[PDB]
RNA sequence: CCUCAUUGGAUCAGGACAUCCCAAUGGUGUAGAAGCUAUUAAUGGUUCGUUUGCAACGAUUAAAGUCCUACGUGAUCUGAGUUCAGACCGGAGCAAUCCAGGUCGGUUUCUAUCUAUUUACGAUUUCUCCCAGUACGAAAGGACAAGAGAAAUAGAGCCACCUUACAAAUAAGCGCUCUCAACUUAAUUUAUGAAUAAAAUCUAAAUAAAAUAUAUACGUACACCCUCUAACCUAGAGAAGGUUA
RNA sequence: CUCUUAUCUUUAAUCAGUGAAAUUGACCUUUCAGUGAAGAGGCUGAAAUAUAAUAAUAAGACGAGAAGACCCUAUGGAGCUUA
């Protein structure tokens, strides 16, 4: 579960996240009628003075049986037009993203490992 | 997916036409029992992706194809040049 | 608590004729070992669905045909069946 | 249909009726001419 | 070395507290008894900040601009600054250093001469010349009261002078400044603007200390120093902080500054196996000290608005 | 010659309609899509933050309505202010003191006697898919109804799993399930037809229909006259209620 | 805090013993609209209505208390200062 003011780990190779900076990114908005964010839910980060959209690809909170619980809250940065900012994702991504209602094929293409 | 398809397009207009034609043919060409397919990336202006049941097609402009290099990743599963640059780390104290 | 409440539109997934057990989707008001009232659903959709069911009641004394011990709904995956492979 | 306090005809084709407890001027040629009291 | 500071996606600097609103009402009500209005400002920023409302709301009375903090600024092209300020319609402009009472004598004669040209109407019979000082926070506005309080009356400090913005809250009573012309001053709280113009002006307006630094983070601002400091050529931080050699990356310089000052934190980082608390050098503390040295003038004289003044 | 002093929040909300969204319609300088204007309707809903002392912005939403209830509501709670005992600056006064000028500090308690009140219901909204990138339109762009599927919230429940506890046989949510019918109308639109020679006219003429939100006609729930030494109970403050080869 | 939850102790509640306090014109002590001074259980007109307890809530009885606040009055005081 991601909320407002949560601390997030960018799991791309994009410069926006990749570059080591003393502050992690923090969530400013969750794009849902429910304030909570789960796998496949977009969020608006505040990353290095910039406001950037992102997608949740994993979280530490338990989900339904047969789905993977991660140890960190993982997020990918997406451009305003919706194209991913980064070109590669080396961390495993759950396969549930494929069937959730939304646009996730672009992210899946960039992800080599699926869990 | 069983098959991964990437095809370049001349311009944004051409990209929309190709996507619309394929979906129109897809519905006409049987698939009566099979469910429907969404068109993804319409908000995007240069990259459109349509995911059929067992095939995924990505249509994008030449520059977008060059930047993302989808062909290399799937051809070279773990030996992609961009992937190689992504290493791992740990967190030790500073002294 | 301790009030009469009703749940509407619960599907019947399976019936066990030997032990007279009914499998009803979801939750039922009351504690375990609590007596409940079971009757056909009064929701608009299933207005006249009792055409197929035994109209007066099910008579086992009639013995027109002997029922299988377990009755299932078609969507149900029965145990002892091959493992589901969504081929 | 504008609800106005005074109903006045605005063209030759406009005609008057007493429907559902109220006075109407209804014009087939120009629907702009419709008024209710 | 970088080329242009990235300003895409950053937001504007909105501070505008409530006291800067209740204050603006009192200032309007005080027009009754003000012969002239004095705008104080930071010499380092000739053409930015500059709350437009002061000319708009307080335009009724005659105006005089007093660029303060001239000591910690580069005024080689002062002649040029006047030429353009003449184009802006600010015929009379003064540069003054409050702390070391530089050029503060000249202000009163100009205010006298400036008032002579104007009309006084209802106050034409009053013998006391009351004028009013306004400006953005931390421009020396309250200090100017004291510098004139002593230079002429030779009495002593009368207004609370403080480093951080927001010290003076409400429009106060008159403070006597001189006896021979019998000049009184009305001190008012610093107002910035309801809406700063550009992300850069707002970034510059924080450099001199006009707006609370935590509203900008102090990390999107330390970077700006390194850019302009290197761009303008003032390679003084290397010697002061005994850095190896010139650089244009905050993570590097703030790494060096932090080690020099022997400052470290225990910061929670989020790795792939779970949150871990790791001791790390204080990037935040270095940014403050790097900012607090600049503002103290030990890093050199600067002309933040350059190539905007020449033109 | 100058002047100047109750109201926020929290909790729970009752109501008006002069309607912010949802719903039904008239007109258009309404091609479609976006809009504008007016009628009808009170149905349920009407977000989270930052600086703030009144505003000033950020990100959202179908929408973030306008008002009345003695700031609706302090014997439910809370921040200001009124506003004092201490203390400073600025300005007065010979002083004591003073200022509708700044600032920092700073104790209201209550066991409820009376009235009133404390044991069911029949759902709202949004997005995607389809029709269909079609109708329309020079292009740009781009619908309606009909039909299927997802969630969010609310209401009512439950514990097989998951999670958190009791390092108990349980309780919780962060887990799971279920939610529907409209006889009765308003704006508006049709059909038949007199006053009124029409091959007119929807009708405060006699007539026939369609058409928001409401609601209870129509349903579900309840329904038994009930032994009690005592024990036990997923029933409970007591009493009541259930159970007893 | 989102967004509350579980456990234990205190209190509560039931049984036994002992036993106060502010308060109290009389009460057989209802709802709505009206009237009225911002005002009604008690007045006008409708309506509702077997009788008594026990445990809860605090809308009301402009609920109860304290030497609380605010303005004005007295040919009532007192402290302080002076020109
Ligand atoms: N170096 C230098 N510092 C100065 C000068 N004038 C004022 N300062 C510094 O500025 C601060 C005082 O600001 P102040 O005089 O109160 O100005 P203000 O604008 O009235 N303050 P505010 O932000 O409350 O509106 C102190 O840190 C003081 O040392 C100057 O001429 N030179
Ligand atoms: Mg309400
Ligand atoms: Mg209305
Ligand atoms: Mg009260
Ligand atoms: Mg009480
Ligand atoms: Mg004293
Ligand atoms: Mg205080
Ligand atoms: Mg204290
Ligand atoms: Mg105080
Ligand atoms: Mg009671
Ligand atoms: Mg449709
Ligand atoms: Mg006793
Ligand atoms: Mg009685
Ligand atoms: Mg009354
Ligand atoms: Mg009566
Ligand atoms: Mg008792
Ligand atoms: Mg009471
Ligand atoms: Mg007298
Ligand atoms: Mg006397
Ligand atoms: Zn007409």
């Amino acid at each position: 579960a991601v909320q407002k003011m949560t601390r997030v780990r960018v799991v791309d190779n994009s410069a926006l996240g990749s570059t080591p900076y003393h502050r992690p990114p923090r969530c400013i908005h969750v794009y849902n009628k429910s304030g909570v964010g789960k796998v496949g839910d977009q969020i608006l980060l505040a990353i290095r003075g910039q406001k950037k959209k992102a997608l949740i690809v994993g979280h530490r909170m338990p989900g339904s049986r047969m789905t993977p619980k991660f140890d960190s809250n993982n997020v990918v940065l997406i451009e305003d037009n919706g194209n991913p900012v980064g070109t590669r994702i080396k961390i495993p991504i759950p396969t549930s993203l494929r069937r959730r209602e939304g646009e996730y094929s672009k992210v899946l293409a960039i992800a080599q490992n699926f869990v | 997916t069983d098959y991964f398809v990437i095809g370049s397009g001349t311009s944004t207009r051409h990209l929309h036409a190709m996507v619309h034609y394929l979906v129109k043919m897809y519905k006409h060409l049987k698939c009566r029992s099979d469910p429907y397919v969404k068109i993804e990336g319409k908000d995007a202006d240069d990259w459109l992706c349509v995911d059929f049941g067992s095939m995924v097609i990505h249509l994008m402009l030449p520059e977008t194809r060059e930047t993302y290099e989808l062909e290399k990743l799937w051809t070279l599963r773990s030996f992609d040049d961009q992937l190689a640059q992504i290493a791992a780390e740990t967190l030790p104290e500073d002294f | 608590g301790n009030q009469n409440r009703t749940v509407y539109g619960l599907k019947v997934w399976r019936v066990n004729t030997k032990h007279n057990i009914i499998y009803v989707n979801g939750s039922v008001p009351g504690h375990k070992n609590c007596l409940v009232k079971i009757k056909d659903s009064t929701l608009p959709a299933y207005k006249d669905s009792c055409k197929n069911l035994p109209f007066p009641t099910y008579f086992p004394d009639g013995d027109e045909e002997e029922l299988p011990e377990d009755l299932f709904d078609e969507s149900v995956w029965q145990p002892s069946e091959p493992s589901i492979t969504f081929a | 249909f504008k609800t106005k306090g005074v109903i006045k005809k605005r063209c030759k084709d406009c005609y008057k009726v007493k429907r559902r407890g109220r006075w109407f001027i209804l014009c087939k040629t120009n629907p702009k001419h419709k008024q209710r009291q | 070395w970088r080329e242009c500071f990235p300003l895409q996606g950053h937001d504007v600097a909105r501070w505008f507290p409530g006291h800067m609103a209740k204050g603006l009402k009192k200032m309007q009500s005080s027009l009754k008894s003000v012969d002239c209005v004095i705008e104080v400002h930071d010499a380092r920023i000739p053409f930015s900040g500059r709350n437009p409302l002061f000319q708009e709301l307080l335009g009724l009375k005659p105006h005089l601009l007093v660029l303060n903090k001239m000591d910690l600024a580069d005024l080689t092209e002062q002649q040029k600054i006047v030429q353009r300020l003449e184009e802006k319609g600010l015929s009379n402009v003064l540069f003054t250093n409050c702390v070391k009472d530089e050029n503060i004598k000249q202000i009163v004669p100009k205010v006298m001469e400036l008032i002579r040209c104007s009309y006084r109407y209802h106050r034409a019979e009053t013998p006391e010349y009351c004028i009013m000082v306004v400006g953005v926070p931390n421009v020396g506005k309250s200090s100017l009261i004291n510098s004139l309080r002593r230079q002429h009356l030779r009495t002593g400090k009368a207004a609370r002078v403080g480093g951080e913005p927001g010290i003076t809250r409400a429009v106060t009573s008159r403070i006597q400044v001189c006896e021979r012309p019998l000049v009184f001053l009305l001190d008012t709280p610093g107002v910035l603007a309801p809406r700063i113009e550009s992300v850069e002006t707002g970034l510059k307006l924080a450099l001199c200390g006009t707006v609370l630094d935590h509203l900008v983070g102090e990390e999107t601002m330390a970077d700006y120093l390194l850019y302009t400091l290197n761009r303008h050529g003032l390679f003084g931080y290397v010697q002061h902080y005994a850095l190896a050699s010139a650089c244009d990356q905050i993570e590097w310089v703030l790494k060096n500054v932090a080690i020099k000052l022997r400052k470290t934190r225990k910061v929670k980082v989020l790795t792939g196996t779970g949150n871990v608390n790791v001791i790390q050098p204080d990037y935040a503390m270095a940014a403050r000290d790097f900012l607090r040295t600049f503002r103290s003038g030990l890093l050199g004289q600067v002309m933040l608005d350059r190539d905007i003044i020449p033109a």
